[PDB]
């Protein structure tokens, strides 16, 4: 007779949809009933805004298009993307500064209760024109820039509107934000009240600088007496006198002694055998001064030597510790001694990634197999001297707990040896990273990475020990080396066919390198025999020349068969007459041009495409 | 020492205190508790629950879920209030409009305009 759930009292309703997370199927809830549009609308937590927010479609919704709950609101991705939104520099001052009044006033009309917010940012008028509407309530802020920092602004102009007028602040993430170093330590030591209070920080600057230097990390620290999380890249090259040494390191743990979790990496080009200014009695003493340290990376290009006691040091001083990823660390675990010694001795450990340790051995696999018996992930990248016997091994000790492994430039560790190694927990393991190099089911495989040199075909995957993969949903596939094949040879795409729920495509040919069409073609080819695939991220290759990364029309034309497709996006550009070739994707709903890599190009007819999209009777 | 539950059918169970606890509607109650909102069915179910994978436990019908989740709001079970509403949700998972409709026996109650305004609403957010 009745609806049962309809016959429930509304805030169970409620409470029912705040469980549901995938978007289609919210989406999807809405459409089933007036009643369920209500909760729905009443319970979603995080929103990712689609569409141009300056345009009358956005700004005269209704008022039912009101997000009460809403807490993470995501508007980096707003059309079109990458342009700047609600910026007061001219592209009538009076004009510009009420429409951008108006849309503001719109945005915190449909979300109250943002706490979070992801912006993309070309100029800080953008966050003055944000945040007075949630000052109160702004606890997190993610800013984007692929594109180049304007000239003009003084330093730490990009962070003022932030630190003048977020009172509640505490999470700055800066990752994919171009700026210069100047700016941050600028920004971040002139303002106390707001910087006093900050827990998070993330200094990635869209990965596109030689890292923070000793002088620039110093005073940084210093103004963030309450820094729980800290990312950074830093300067560790000691041909430079401002590099990061031991002083550096120990001026951090002591200005930042609350910090539980610390990533610090090494900027690299391809144009390494040198050593660090950081020791191990540097290490040892920094270990000390941070007690409550739970997740630790240092990934290095320049090598500390006999690294063994600062890893006991970490272990007795750091007794939380649960997440480690060590870069050109050497002597991480000998296993020379009758004791455990290293790394080995780090008994809490859930986590183990290790980076050009050139005298690992199958040896040092044994003991960490031993000592970690809570390892749910170990990662191995340049490790030379560990053979398939090591992997055997250590997959064996590891069974109960071990679900993810990485394994990666290791000279004596080719695929089909590697595949073999691992069968001590194949009905176990959810995730694999390997790089291909070439001559009973992975029952729980959900996710594979995998890495290629130029030129090099997917095919013999299949036959070195990836056959069945009943489970496999999301594929990962960069290639890497300079293009610059027989006809009818292509990379394989389509012998990956047998997987019956492979729904997730990444295929990153950015670093691969007209000819690039041939390329593309080797590539992409039977792609279109992927049945099940849903979303497809892919990254075109790079000319030398060049500013843009074009999908050519070979690339388009395979696309354009992956009847499946929900989702695409191209890390790159097409021209405008390609685009209608995708529209005759039936259910395509996602797509847009994400030129998310430094430097951006400066833009100067996809608003129309978008309508035209948004247009077709697509399936709900 | 054992508390004694009583339940809308009228028979009575006997459960440790520890178990009558996990109920903050219990613990609030300062012979024995009688309980006019829970069925025998659903009690025995509850209790089942409250002694301390749940994914069997899950393995009901859909009438016994939805009555499941009235007791456990009537009674303050956080947890099995949270495993039951999440059971739903995953009902309603990789559902298309109309599947969710069939399953929960749902009226459409939208004009065509109406629809048409939520799928507009919807286009505003990536999925």
């Amino acid at each position: 007779s009745s609806s049962a759930i309809l016959d429930l009292p509304e805030p169970l309703l409620l409470h029912i949809l705040s469980f549901l997370t995938d978007v289609r199927s919210r989406h999807r809830a809405a459409l089933a009933c007036g009643r369920m549009r209500a909760a729905e609308r009443a319970t979603r937590s995080e929103l990712s805004l689609r569409g141009d927010p300056r345009s009358p479609g956005f700004l005269f919704l209704s008022h039912a298009f009101r997000f009460p709950a809403l807490e993470h609101l995501d508007l980096s991705l707003v059309s079109p993307w990458g342009h700047p939104l609600l910026s007061s520099v001219p592209p009538h001052p009076e004009a510009i500064s009420e429409q951008n009044a108006f849309i503001a006033a719109r945005l915190a009309g449909c979300f109250p209760a943002v706490t979070s917010l992801a912006v993309y940012c070309r100029d800080p008028t953008t966050l003055a024109n944000l945040t007075p509407h949630w000052q109160a309530s702004l606890r997190r802020v993610k800013l984007v820039r692929w594109h180049q920092r304007p000239p003009t602004l003084p330093d730490g102009a990009d962070l003022e509107p932030l630190l003048e007028t977020c009172a509640a602040l505490r999470e700055l993430d800066l990752s994919e934000f171009y700026c210069w170093t100047e700016d941050v330590v600028r920004a971040l030591t002139t303002h106390p009240s707001a910087t006093a209070a900050l827990t998070h920080l993330d200094l990635g600057l869209a990965a596109a600088t030689d890292g923070f230097k000793s002088s620039e990390l110093g005073p940084i620290a210093a103004s963030c007496p309450n820094l729980r999380k800290l990312v950074a890249p830093c300067l560790f090259n000691p041909r430079f006198s401002d590099c990061v040494g031991d002083d550096a390191l120990l001026s951090l743990a002591t200005s930042c002694p609350r910090l539980t979790v610390l990533r610090l990496s090494e900027p690299f080009e391809a144009a390494q055998r040198e050593e660090a200014a950081i020791t191990v009695a540097g290490l040892v003493a920094f270990f000390a001064a941070l007690p409550a340290l739970e997740d630790f990376t240092m990934d290095l290009q320049h090598n500390v030597l006999e690294a063994a006691p600062a890893m006991e040091a970490l272990a007795r001083r750091c007794p939380r510790i649960k997440f480690l990823t060590l870069g050109s660390f050497q002597g991480l675990c000998k296993a020379s001694w009758l004791h455990l010694d290293g790394v080995a001795v780090c008994g809490g450990l859930e986590s183990l990634y290790m980076k050009n340790c050139q005298d690992l051995t199958d040896a040092s696999l044994a003991a960490i197999g031993r000592g970690c018996r809570r390892l749910a992930k170990f990662g191995i990248h340049g490790c030379d001297l560990v053979t398939s016997a090591g992997i055997r091994r250590l997959a064996f000790t590891l069974r109960p707990t071990l679900k993810e492994v990485t394994v990666l430039h290791c000279r004596l560790l080719h695929t089909a040896e590697c595949l073999t190694a691992l069968s001590p927990i194949r009905d176990r393991i959810e995730s694999l990273e390997i790089n291909c190099v070439w001559n009973g089911s992975w029952e729980m495989l959900r996710s594979l990475s995998l890495w290629f040199s130029a030129g090099q075909l997917l095919s013999p995957l299949i036959s070195a020990g990836l056959d069945s993969c009943p489970v496999l949903e999301e594929i990962s596939i960069k290639v890497e080396g300079d293009c610059r094949p027989a006809p009818r040879t292509i990379f394989g795409l389509s012998d990956l066919a047998g997987f019956p729920v492979l729904a997730k495509m990444k295929l990153d040919l950015s670093e691969a390198v007209m000819d690039l069409s041939l390329w593309e073609r080797f590539y992409l080819h039977g792609i279109e025999s992927l049945q099940t695939l849903y979303e497809l991220d892919y990254w075109p290759p790079q000319d030398k020349d060049v500013h843009h990364r074009s999908l050519t029309l070979p690339a388009v034309g395979l696309i354009q068969r992956c009847v499946g497709l929900r989702k695409l996006f191209i890390h790159g550009t097409t021209h405008e007459h390609f685009m209608t070739f995708f529209l005759s994707i039936p259910n395509l709903r996602d797509m847009q041009l994400r030129e998310d890599y430094y430097p951006a190009p400066e833009n100067d007819s996809w608003l129309r495409f978008e309508v035209q999209l948004n247009s077709r009777q697509i399936d709900d | 020492k054992k508390i004694v539950l009583k339940s809308s059918d009228g028979e009575s169970f006997e459960v440790e205190e520890a178990v009558a606890l996990e109920s903050q509607t219990i613990a609030h109650m300062v012979n024995g508790v009688p309980l006019p909102n829970v069925t025998s069915k659903i009690l025995a179910k509850v209790i089942e629950y409250c002694k301390r994978w749940d994914a069997d436990f899950m393995k009901i019908d859909q009438a016994t879920l939805f009555e499941l989740i009235l007791a456990a709001n009537y009674l303050n079970i956080k947890n099995l209030l949270d495993l039951t509403c999440q059971t739903v949700a995953d009902m309603i998972k990789g559902k298309t409009p109309e599947e969710i409709r069939t399953t929960f026996n749902i009226k459409n109650d939208f004009t065509p305009e109406e629809e048409e305004e939520v799928r507009r609403e919807n286009q505003w957010a990536f999925e």
